[PDB]
């Protein structure tokens, strides 16, 4: 029946920002075309249908157009909390295709992150596990490197890490890194560090504990 | 106008029936709208699954599920309802319901959604979360600022939810998307950056809820006593 | 197997 596609897949623009995204039908749809704004968990919210009608509630920054198979969606004034992977969709007719989204990100002024570090809580260790919390807090771009040393040893493969999403004002992100010992290796070093690097930062920042203080 | 309003079950073994419903106000399940169903599966876009005509009854399917879906309505309960037999691993997704509005001869689009379900497919069993605090320290603060937080750890389905104070306190606070451990269970940690001064006459607590186990918990946050 | 054409839109406003 229908391909949809969506061009660019992603892209970051700047506040104040007219920009467009793109749509394509592989066959005639006439104007029944829609947009989607989707948060990341959250349902998405409509925006567009029959290519140009706005919907009721939606800023009126927001705008369509086309006809056929080729489709626009235009956000002008573009605002930090407009975010989002925004879908078109054809609303006429089964089977109703989505098209795979483009996700748009904010861009912003390069800022440094704030470091932090958790050693793992009493309660946890009687338990026999160790987690060690690094976060990255307020940073921009979303891009860092995250290393973690146990007295000076660099450790691979007993960590994770986690992103939020953009932050809807000032368009920084965070990140949580969590070290996961067993309370026997824990309990066998002494100084527990996170090290990270990040366009913001001249050199690398290193926060680290002495285990036990 | 119409708003809506999901329930069903977050976990489901394979090969047997998962069932969702949307429960509506605002307006009559008979009306000329089209009550549907979409999905997500993790990592990817969205997919209509069907709909049914609120009048006329009428059902139409994605072709790539026609034979496992089932979407039928029940107007006395302002109801419509969503089966899916025979689930795989595949089928784990967040499932919405929504309202597909309609003209005379053409339909408009969804306009209401409800706020999601997510269904994992999976034969493990549910396990809800132990809390651990991330507790303030100096090496949490810069300037006048700490951050402090909760380890929400070895869960499972997703989600869980954290406030803090009851939803109090909302500046500030960033809680992390899950990760999935080598154990087959999830981890998350959310954190929140405070005045230093306030850590000892202020209160700072997380709510924790995992609805897949019925699970609330609170947790205080401390400093620690070393 | 029948698709959603304008019939079944105008059908679906009676009742």
């Amino acid at each position: 029946d229908i391909q949809m596609t969506q061009s660019p897949s992603s892209l970051s623009a700047s506040v104040g920002d007219r920009v467009t995204i793109t749509c394509r039908a592989s066959q005639d749809i006439s104007y029944y075309l829609a947009w989607y704004q989707q948060k990341p968990g959250k349902a998405p919210n409509l925006l567009i249908y029959q290519a140009s009608t706005l919907q009721g509630g939606v800023p009126s920054r927001f705008s369509g157009s086309g006809s056929g198979t080729d489709f626009t969606l235009t956000i002008s004034s573009l605002q930090p909390e407009d975010f989002a992977t925004y879908y078109c969709q054809y609303h006429n007719s089964d089977p109703f295709t989505f098209g795979p989204g483009t996700k748009l990100d904010i861009r912003r002024t390069v800022a440094a992150p704030s470091v932090f570090i958790f050693p793992p809580s009493d309660e946890q260790l009687k338990s026999g596990t160790a987690s060690v919390v690094c976060l990255l807090n307020n940073f921009y771009p979303r891009e860092a490197k995250v290393q973690w040393k146990v007295d000076n040893a660099l450790q691979s493969g007993n960590s994770q890490e986690s992103v939020t999403e953009q932050d809807s004002k000032d368009s920084t992100y965070s990140l949580s890194s969590t070290l996961t010992l067993s309370k026997a290796d824990y309990e066998k070093h002494k100084v527990y560090a996170c090290e990270v690097t990040h366009q913001g930062l001249s050199s690398p920042v290193t926060k680290s504990f002495n285990r036990g203080e | 106008q119409v708003q809506l309003q999901e329930s069903g079950p977050g976990l489901v073994e394979p090969s047997e029936t998962l069932s969702l419903t949307c429960t509506v106000s605002g307006g009559s399940i008979s009306s000329s709208n089209w009550w549907t169903w979409i999905r997500q599966p993790p990592g990817k876009g969205l997919e209509w699954i069907g709909n049914i005509g609120g009048n006329s009854g009428k059902t139409f399917y994605n072709p790539s599920l026609k034979s496992r879906v089932t979407i039928s309505k029940d107007t006395s309960k302002k109801q419509f309802s969503l089966r899916l037999s025979s689930v795989a691993a595949a089928d784990t997704a967040v499932y919405y319901c929504a309202r597909h509005s309609s003209g005379y001869f053409t339909l408009y689009a969804l306009d209401s959604w409800g706020q999601g379900v997510v269904v994992t497919v999976s034969s493990a069993s549910t396990k809800g979360p132990s809390v651990f605090p991330l507790a303030p320290s100096s090496k949490s603060t810069s300037g006048g600022t700490a951050a402090l937080g909760c380890l929400v750890k070895d869960y499972f389905p997703e989600p869980v939810t954290v406030s803090w104070n009851s939803g109090a306190l909302t500046s500030g606070v960033h809680t992390f998307p899950a990760v999935l451990q080598s154990s087959g269970l999830y981890s998350l940690s959310s954190v929140v950056t405070v005045p230093s001064s306030s850590l000892g006459t202020q209160t700072y607590i997380c709510n924790v809820n995992h609805k897949p186990s019925n699970t609330k918990v609170d947790k205080r946050v401390e400093p620690k006593s070393c | 197997l029948q698709k959603l054409n304008s019939w079944d839109v105008f059908g679906n406003w009676f009742d």
